[PDB]
């Protein structure tokens, strides 16, 4: 499954990671499938960073990622595997092992 | 006729069923912030009758401060599985839609709520609730930041006396730490979250072992 | 408010009405002709 | 603030050490104070007060009885709590001016 | 932070110096790393030489720079910027015997060159100079002594130092080595220095492209090693 | 447009450039000054990033004149420009006046210098902080000179990361009736404190100014006061 | 003056051990004119170590009150405060080993209303001490939980010896194990107890040692204690009192009474000082009802002799009245199943009509009072 | 807007660096001195007081300028040292021409004119100090001076520059009595002033550091007052208020 995030982001900031939470129960489904968050960054225009017109939703979104990652959604032996090189900054907590 | 009541706080009361499944005794070593989180917030719901035989109205907003890591949140979600009161966490943002001055939305589906079954509790995190697309001061910007405090801070006054909808805090942000939240009758009591030490070290060290 | 014999409207709400996707006028042109309907009104605002 | 528009501009001053008694009975009425207590001393010890701060020492000082499991607040017991709900911050080197 | 001091030289909040800090990463953009290793009585600097073109005289390349008689350095960092510290240091140097009538100390030579760089770090009107430099030479009781300075005009005494892309995993694998308690002879600082660069490139490097410079206590001049002699240590080290 | 300047005045209170160059001086190894009845004694956590790195090279207690010894806390850089400056005012003072240069004006000559840098222009101010020491007078003297150019006395000081918790621990445990042995101690204590790791003779500098001058204590006599507690 | 201080100190030295108490107490009244000639300040120390001396010479407590008062007397005439403080609180201590009902309290109490004035907080933080352990001795908890809270806070403060943040630990284990609540944070206390008593206070830390394994026992989690005492830490102490816990944990791991009995009988130095222990056993008679389930389930199965007394885990016929002690309350909710063969266990008495009508019919006949006075006035 | 450069006058002709400095001053220890026939005062708060701090530098905030001269700081410290060096040097350099003490109003115009200078040049900032100075000359007797970052300077029977100054000045207007101060009348109404404009409860000595001028024998003989004199005057108040009780 590929989280390029353009279809995830659609009309409300925050449906994005109840849609992502969609996504790893689809993912749940298979087992072998892995989920894989290429071109996460990637999305319509260009990624909103903190900003007085858009804010950081994206690494809002992230934190709330790690929160879907641990504990509420991992069964089945799936990897939410974050492959990607887009993202501009990688979070130092998601670092942590 | 008339129709149940529909609608519920984020997905549903309590953090709906998804309780967080962090136990009191998984959070070890926290002995002296735990004891006092659970007097401003689980202890008024359970024992109210203690409260007014001393008449002091129970505690209600808590400052958790610390340097990250330090275990508040792990309490505040174990609070939270320890509950027996509608504790939707209701971080700042999550189901919240764009809006100027936010605080009112999520602070009046907490008065149904607590109403609906028990004095519900909030922690605040995950503060970017705002700062949503159609938003932005006139010039100044920051003004409109500020509109948001103004908001929060009408709201937080004093909230359904008894069934008090407690507010818990651990952001380590002066801009909002203005002296207004921090008055009592805001943030009624404030928690210093210490780097873990020798002796609180061995507890966490044991417990993950 | 509680010793007031007259009506009493609380309206320490910021602006979600005016040009944004919400309503018109709704914070003052309604709010008054909200109070004019009740003639002894007091309106407290905490902004 | 055009006086036509808003013809007065009545202003809340911190409460006086008068005051600062008076709002402090008013907290303490269904409290039961021990004999001896000395609510007026109380009101001296915190200066400037914010009033709501006179509140929250009778809060504070009922919650060292309650976590003591008795009812019967005492003097002591209001002034712990007064340098509770006080507070002091302190910067070094910044003393330059 | 960013969007502060990233035009000018001036204190930022968290006090961070932005373009002397860029400074440092300007002498990664050189794309070449140095390695110098010190030893019980030898001091050695080795580089990898990359000839982009033939028509290129391999003697003109050279980063590797005699200073005085007994002092040498490796120069990693933009060209320009590592020739202008190069005369100043042998001006310095000069001047020490002119003024003082005694060769410099190694050390003393790095004091005066970081401290050429630290005032254009204060004072605006200068970009800090993006190289770094390595000095090695032999100093009568102190013995061999490996040195090295920084844009920023830190200085300091290093039993093994690398600098350019590959310095951090280069001092790793110093580090390993250095934990070792074996005292290193010449060959065997010869060695560590090639292999050091060997592991962190993986090149496998012919004699050409590594240039070494030793100074040794039997020897006190800095000599530049020549190509054949460069090749007989490379392939004693392979075995 | 305030904040990137020291020329201007804030629009209400004071000049930030200064307070940021504070923050650097905040930013630095902990440094730890206790004067003593009968002397001063001063401290530094030294730790080299890397095992390579030689501990015999930069000294950070540097002796100014036979009675007079600086540590710092703050860009390092910027320290040896200072210990040279205050060493050179040291010597003018005494092929003026054939006297040592007395503690505390070295360190009213040493503020001057460093508030020159503080002024109007392109030149940014140090980011250092001392601890000048002295044993004039027949007193043992500590002092403080900040990168603004205030000067200011210190019984005992802190200076560096955790400053406040070095400073509340030297409250509890400073005295006043107390040798410069017993001062000695107190200063490794508050180094360990503050310390990321196991001191060692390599990781601590300690320097003493008692009634014969200013010496850096050599590594082996470290060992021996870090070795017994302390 | 000061070789002959000197002198006093081996003199006393032997006196604590080759002389006799009465040699010792009479050397202390011939130093007292030789108090007044040395430095007042150099003359409270040496009063704490003739004291301890006296403490190390065979105790006599009536002497030993006595000689301390006569020394309360001596700094009360000299009017030196940092004495008669000292003084009070090696009275206390004094006191504490007596277990005196309130005088260790009296002394303790008129020491803090000085103590607080004074600005001597190390001596304040011991006596609030002094005050916990008292109160633990008398039982009542909250008040010695108090007094603890209280010495913590002035010596969050001021700096701390080793043994005062050792004494201090302790007593918060102490206190923490009492309550019940957690021992989790009671292990923890004891052990940095423990840490801080190491090399500092042999004595002292043999004590915490016990405590800490007590702890793993009580934790449900015995395998634990054996490691602890095999640990590199805890052999340097390891002896016959590392034993007892070491069986006791077996038992409890075993969930055998008679285990748990055999060690209790075996070590009768280490029962005397926790009776922690016995509540533990306590636990264990309800950890064999399930055992007596099966013997009350002997009916449904084979019923033999009583089922209830005689046969459960055979043993003695004692064992009735731990029986009956449960019986009283929750328990097995039979009341004397010795006697059917098919056994009759079971409670069913929360009929919601009975309780229902119960308090409706009193409710209800409260109208036809109301109503008769609403219906008598306007008839008459 | 029309901030940032000194050089720059706003539309309304208002130098609102030279402003804001002035206004700066307020965030700094409070000086206050009397005129006092036969004598001259200056009081100032002793601010960050610490347990560590040794304080063994005679004075903090008070320095003679001459035999017969002394002012009090408050202000950027840095700028203080820089300022009262330069009035030492200006007392001595016309001493070295005229062989005379300077008059206390020049010494006062001199560096005034200096903090002046600063103003209209572009490079430097405004100067953050403002002085009170305390002397005798011959020409014009006791006289008491107030200097600004603005560089202007007046002469005040009595003044208050750092803190709280507007309650000073009102408490010292209406307590202060023309040719009635005799010395020790003016030490009393600045312990009473200071106790109103300090927060500090009960005025302790070493809160507060008096300095007072006086003409002795023809010879100016400035004193920093010890701190047991500063504490006899202290309890003086203190027993004036105990006096002053049931009747008020
Ligand atoms: N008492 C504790 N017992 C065991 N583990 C703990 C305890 N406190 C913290 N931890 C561990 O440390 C982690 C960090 O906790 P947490 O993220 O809640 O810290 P925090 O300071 O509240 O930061 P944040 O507000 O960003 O969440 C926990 O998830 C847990 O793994």
């Amino acid at each position: 499954l590929k989280v390029v995030s353009s279809s995830i982001v659609d009309k409300y900031i925050g449906e994005s990671a109840r849609l992502i939470r969609e996504m790893f129960n689809y993912a749940r489904d298979h087992q072998p499938c892995i989920i894989f968050m290429d071109e996460i960054d990637a999305i319509g225009g260009r990624r909103f960073s903190e900003g007085t017109s858009a804010d950081r939703e994206i690494q809002r979104t992230l934190m709330e990622l790690l929160n879907q990652m641990d504990g509420f959604d991992t069964l089945h032996r799936v990897k939410m595997i974050m492959a990607t090189n887009r993202p501009d900054t990688l979070d130092p907590a998601l670092l942590r092992p | 006729d008339v129709l149940p009541p529909e609608a519920d706080s984020s997905i549903m009361m309590l953090t709906s069923d998804q309780k967080p499944d962090v136990m009191y005794a998984d959070i070890g070593g926290m002995d002296i912030q735990k004891q006092e989180v659970r007097e401003a917030v689980e202890l008024p719901l359970t024992h109210f009758e203690l409260y007014k035989q001393i008449g002091i109205d129970p505690p209600r907003g808590v400052l958790m401060y610390g340097p990250p890591g330090c275990g508040k949140t792990m309490l505040a979600k174990a609070v939270a599985h320890h509950t027996t009161a509608a504790f939707i966490r209701v971080v700042g943002s999550e189901f919240v839609q764009k809006y100027l001055g936010e605080g009112p939305r999520m602070v009046r589906d907490v008065f149904r709520l607590a109403k609906e079954n028990a004095p519900a509790i909030i922690f605040i995190d995950e503060i970017d609730a705002i700062a949503t697309k159609r938003f932005d001061a006139q010039t100044g910007a920051d003004r409109e930041v500020q509109r948001i405090l103004l908001e929060l801070l009408n709201q937080m006054d004093g909230f359904d006396q008894n069934v008090n909808v407690k507010v818990i805090m651990a952001t380590n942000r002066a801009d909002t730490l203005d002296p207004a939240l921090l008055r009592p009758g805001r943030l009624d009591r404030k928690i210093e979250f210490p780097l873990p030490d020798r002796r609180q070290k061995r507890l966490i060290f044991s417990t993950i072992t | 408010a509680h010793h007031t014999d007259c009506t009493f409207i609380r309206v320490s709400g910021s602006e979600l009405v005016q040009k944004f996707i919400g309503e018109g006028a709704r914070m003052v042109r309604e709010l008054f002709v909200m109070a004019r309907e009740h003639a002894p009104s007091i309106i407290f605002m905490d902004e | 603030l055009r006086p036509g528009r808003i013809d007065r501009k009545i202003e809340f001053p911190p409460p006086n050490e008068e005051a600062r008694l008076d709002i402090l009975k008013i907290h303490s009425r269904k409290m039961n104070l021990t004999r001896g207590i000395n609510l007026r001393k109380i009101a001296e010890l915190m200066p400037g007060a914010s009033g709501a701060e006179v509140k929250g020492v009778c809060t504070e000082a009922g919650m060292y009885a309650l976590r003591e499991r008795r009812v019967h607040v005492t003097q002591e017991d209001f002034e712990m709590a007064v340098a509770k709900v006080m507070q002091k911050d302190s910067e070094k080197n910044m003393s330059i001016k | 932070s960013a969007g502060f001091d990233r035009h000018i030289t001036i204190f930022s909040p968290e006090g961070r110096l932005y373009q002397v800090e860029y400074a440092f990463k300007a002498i990664n953009q050189g794309g070449l790393t140095s390695v110098a290793v010190r030893g019980k009585d030898c001091a050695v600097i080795v580089t990898q030489k990359k000839v982009p073109d033939k028509l290129l005289d391999s003697s003109t390349v050279t980063h590797l720079f005699k200073i005085t008689e007994n002092i040498g350095c490796v120069m990693t960092g933009m060209t320009a910027d590592s020739r202008s510290q190069v005369q100043r240091a042998r001006y310095e140097a000069a001047n020490w015997k002119y003024k003082y009538g005694y060769e410099i100390p190694v050390d003393m030579l790095c004091k005066r060159i970081a401290d050429i760089s630290q005032v254009y770090t204060q004072n605006a009107e200068m970009r800090p100079l993006g190289c770094c430099m390595i000095l090695i030479g032999i100093d009568e009781e102190q013995g061999p002594q490996v040195y090295k300075c920084d844009p920023a005009g830190y200085y300091c005494g290093f039993k093994a130092t690398a600098a350019g892309v590959k310095q951090t995993e280069s001092t790793s694998f110093l580090e390993k080595k250095v934990k070792k308690k074996f005292d290193w002879t010449f060959e065997q600082t010869v060695e560590t220095a090639i292999t050091c660069l060997s592991t962190v490139l993986s090149i496998d490097f012919k004699p050409s492209e590594i240039e070494v410079g030793v100074v040794t206590v039997e020897n006190p001049k800095f000599r530049i090693l020549t190509e054949a002699e460069i090749d007989a240590h490379l392939v004693a080290l392979a075995e | 447009g305030y904040s990137f300047s020291l020329t201007t005045f804030s629009p209400s209170g004071k000049l930030v450039q200064i307070e940021y160059a504070l923050a650097a001086v905040a930013g630095g190894a902990p440094s730890v000054g206790i004067k003593a009845a009968n002397g001063v004694v001063l401290a530094t956590e030294k730790k080299q990033k890397s095992i390579l790195y030689d501990e015999r090279s930069v000294h950070k207690v540097e002796p100014i004149t036979k009675h007079i010894g600086l540590v710092y806390s703050g860009m390092g850089p910027d320290y040896r420009v200072l210990v040279h400056r205050a060493r050179k005012l040291a010597q003018q003072y005494y092929l003026v006046y054939q006297e040592p240069i007395p503690t505390a004006q070295l360190v009213q000559r040493v503020a001057s210098v460093m508030q020159e840098y503080t002024q109007s222009g392109g030149v940014r101010p140090f980011g250092v902080s001392l601890l000048i020491c002295g044993w004039n007078e027949g007193r043992p003297y500590l002092f403080q000179s900040d990168p603004s150019g205030a000067y200011f006395a210190w019984k005992a000081t802190a200076m560096g990361k955790n400053y406040v918790n070095g400073k509340t621990f030297l409250e509890k445990r400073y005295n006043e009736d107390l040798e410069l042995e017993d001062a000695i101690h107190t200063a490794i204590l508050t180094l360990k404190e503050s310390f990321e790791g196991q001191m060692t003779e390599d990781n601590i500098e300690v320097g003493i100014c008692n009634e014969a001058g200013f010496r850096r204590l050599t590594p082996t006599e470290v060992k021996d006061y870090l070795a017994a507690i302390a | 003056v000061q070789v002959k201080e000197q002198s006093i100190l081996e003199l006393g030295s032997l006196l604590a051990k080759t002389g006799q108490a009465a040699e010792l107490g009479g050397l202390l009244k011939y130093v007292r004119p030789f108090l007044n000639s040395i430095s007042k300040a150099k003359a409270a120390r040496l009063v704490r170590s003739l004291l301890d001396l006296f403490l190390d010479m065979e105790a006599a407590t009536g002497q030993e009150v006595e000689l301390c008062l006569e020394c309360i007397e001596w700094a009360k005439s000299e009017k030196r405060t940092f004495l008669r403080q000292a003084l009070e609180a090696r009275l206390v201590s004094l006191y504490f080993d007596t277990k005196r009902y309130q005088e260790a309290l009296h002394l303790g109490s008129q020491l803090l209303r000085e103590l607080k004035k004074m600005d001597d907080k190390a001596l304040l933080v011991e006596v609030q001490l002094l005050e916990s352990k008292t109160y633990h001795a008398l039982s009542n908890l909250p008040k010695a939980r108090a007094a603890l809270t209280s010495a913590r806070t002035t010596a969050n403060a001021i700096y701390c010896p080793p043994k005062l943040q050792a004494t201090l630990d302790m007593q918060s284990g102490i206190i923490h194990a009492a309550e019940e609540k957690d021992w989790k944070t009671a292990y923890s206390y004891f052990y940095e107890a423990f840490e801080g008593y190491d090399s500092i206070d042999s004595p002292k830390a043999i004590t915490s040692l016990k405590y800490m394994l007590l702890c793993k026992i009580m934790l449900n989690t015995p395998e634990d204690v054996q490691a602890l005492v095999s640990g590199k830490l805890a052999l340097r102490y390891a002896g016959r009192q590392t034993e007892a816990l070491k069986c006791v944990a077996q038992a409890s791991k075993n969930r055998s009474l008679a285990d748990f009995e055999k060690a209790l009988t075996d070590y009768r130095a280490e029962l005397r000082d926790d009776p922690i222990i016995s509540t533990h056993l306590a636990k264990l008679y309800d950890n064999l009802l399930e055992q007596n389930l099966i013997r009350v389930i002997e009916p449904f199965s084979r019923v033999q002799i009583e089922h209830i007394s005689s046969l459960i885990k055979l043993s003695k016929a004692d064992v009735e009245r731990k029986l009956s002690q449960m019986i009283l309350d929750k328990k097995f909710h039979g009341i004397l199943d010795q006697g059917e063969g098919v056994l009759i266990i079971f409670d069913e008495p929360p009929v919601d009509k009975t309780y229902e009508a119960a308090l409706e019919t009193i409710q209800n006949m409260s109208k036809v009072v109301d109503s008769l006075y609403n219906k008598a006035k306007k008839l008459t | 807007r029309y901030d940032s450069r000194t050089t720059i006058f706003s539309p309304e002709g208002r130098l609102y660096q030279v402003e804001y400095a002035m206004e700066a001053i307020g965030h700094a220890g409070t000086c206050l001195g009397i005129l006092a026939n036969d004598g001259v005062l200056l009081a100032a708060e002793r601010r960050n007081i610490h347990k560590l701090l040794d304080e063994v530098f005679f004075s903090e905030k008070i320095y003679k300028l001459n035999e017969d001269m002394a002012c009090s700081v408050a202000g950027i410290t840095s700028d203080a040292n820089v300022l009262t060096n330069e009035l030492r040097l200006i007392a001595q350099r016309y001493l070295l021409q005229y062989q005379e003490p300077i008059p206390c109003e020049q010494l006062v115009t001199a560096l005034c004119d200096i903090k002046q200078a600063y103003t209209q040049f572009g490079g430097k900032r405004p100067f953050g100090v403002s002085l009170l100075y305390i002397g005798w000359d011959k020409h014009y007797g006791f006289q008491l001076y107030q200097s600004d970052p603005s560089g202007n300077y007046g002469g005040w029977k009595a003044t208050c520059i750092g803190n709280n100054s507007a309650a000073a000045v009102s408490m010292l207007k209406q307590d202060y009595k023309e040719g009635e101060m005799t010395l020790k009348s003016a030490l009393a109404l600045a312990i009473k002033v200071l106790n109103k404009t300090m927060d500090v409860s009960k005025l302790s000595a070493e809160k507060v550091e008096i300095a007072t001028l006086t003409r002795e024998n023809g010879k100016t003989v400035i004193r920093v007052l010890k701190q047991k004199e500063v504490e006899q005057l202290i309890k003086k108040h203190e027993e004036e208020e105990a006096k002053a009780e049931r009747e008020k």
